[PDB]
């Protein structure tokens, strides 16, 4: 179960083990049935690894997809407060008007939360959005934000 | 060339519960709640203004009061071309703080312009600010006041217009004649 493989190599930042899943037919945006619907980019947010997450987008995964619950990578960083994974995932398009099932988007999640940090990314790239729209001074460079805050937070509850 | 004819950011800056947030909401959209929802990391409007027949774009930035909940302080000075800074003029402690507010801005920022705002001046009863006291200290620093109420919306267009005007000018002052 080559997609099987995969979702379980992402967690454990393994991508020796996810290439080899890759390379006999895993989709990348393989969903788990018996585990909500979560994919191997939700395992990827989970297991608090950067560089996988980074290696199934550039393998075509698609940064929205969402589990059962209607909660896709970006809902699931902020949850657990991964900085570096919300900030990868805002340069590469993720949606942030997303709402799950319950309602919340990631935005009322890191307010609730009161993450200064991960508010401070979301509202910079919300900025940049109605910049564009109107349509560098015109556009915030989130990753030079990004760049002195802490990647996560240890205390949260994740890995 | 681009939508606008010239971008500004202003950022709001002052002591938490001073009326920063307020202010920013009764400029942008003419609105006052009454409630307080504490800022977390930075909240912004994006709104234009025309000033002799020119389109003038303001990104106006809003920061947490609270330290608890700033980010990295460089996040919020980089680029400005503006700064207002509020006090509460029912609280002491506000305005004492405001020339802490005032080295923040000179550690981050080589060439700004400053305006000054003594918010909630709508109650006498509780005013421990004087408004003459205000003024003293505001010219000793070179900076225009606005005594301001979000509240019953005083003095709120004028104070945006004139760190607008400031900002306008400090940029026009630099180009051709
Ligand atoms: N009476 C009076 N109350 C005001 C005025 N402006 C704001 N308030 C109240 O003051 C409280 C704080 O207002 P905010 O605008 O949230 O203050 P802030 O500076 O943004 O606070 P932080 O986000 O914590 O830094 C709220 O209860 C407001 O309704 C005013 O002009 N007059
Ligand atoms: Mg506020």
């Amino acid at each position: 179960n080559p997609g099987l493989q995969l979702y379980r190599a992402s967690y454990e930042k393994n991508l020796p083990k996810m290439a080899e899943a890759l390379a006999h037919g895993a989709d990348v945006n393989w969903a788990n049935s018996e585990e909500n619907k979560a994919t191997p980019l939700i395992q990827a947010v989970l297991g608090g690894s950067l560089v996988t997450c980074e290696f199934l987008l550039q393998n075509g995964a698609n940064v929205n997809q969402r589990d059962v619950q209607g909660r896709g990578p970006l809902h699931h960083a902020t949850v657990l407060g991964h900085t570096g994974q919300v900030c990868l995932f805002l340069k590469r398009g993720a949606n942030q008007h997303a709402t799950d099932e319950e309602g919340k988007d990631p935005l009322s999640i890191a307010v609730e939360a009161a993450n200064a940090d991960i508010v401070t990314l979301l509202r910079l790239a919300r900025m940049n959005e109605e910049m564009r729209e109107s349509e560098d001074e015109t556009y915030q460079d989130i990753f030079r934000d990004f760049s002195q805050m802490a990647s996560n937070n240890p205390e949260k509850l994740n890995r | 060339a681009r939508d606008y004819d010239h971008l500004f950011k202003l950022l709001i800056i002052g002591d938490s519960g001073v009326g920063k947030s307020s202010l920013l909401l009764r400029f942008a959209d003419n609105t006052f709640s009454g409630s307080y929802i504490t800022t977390i990391g930075v909240d912004f409007k994006i709104r234009t203004v025309e000033i002799n027949g020119e389109k003038v774009k303001l990104q106006i930035w809003d920061t947490a009061g609270l330290e608890r909940f700033r980010t990295i302080t460089s996040t919020y000075y980089r680029g400005t071309h503006g700064v207002i800074v509020v006090y509460d003029v029912t609280s002491a402690e506000s305005f004492v703080n405001v020339k802490r507010w005032l080295h923040e801005i000179n550690q981050n920022c080589d060439d700004v312009c400053r305006i000054l705002v003594g918010n909630k001046n709508d109650d006498p009863e509780r005013k421990v600010v004087e408004t003459e006291d205000a003024y003293k200290f505001a010219g000793q620093m070179g900076i225009q006041l606005f005594e301001t109420s979000a509240k019953e919306n005083v003095n709120v267009e004028e104070m945006f217009n004139c760190i607008t005007e400031l900002v306008l000018r400090a940029k026009k002052d630099n180009l051709a004649k």
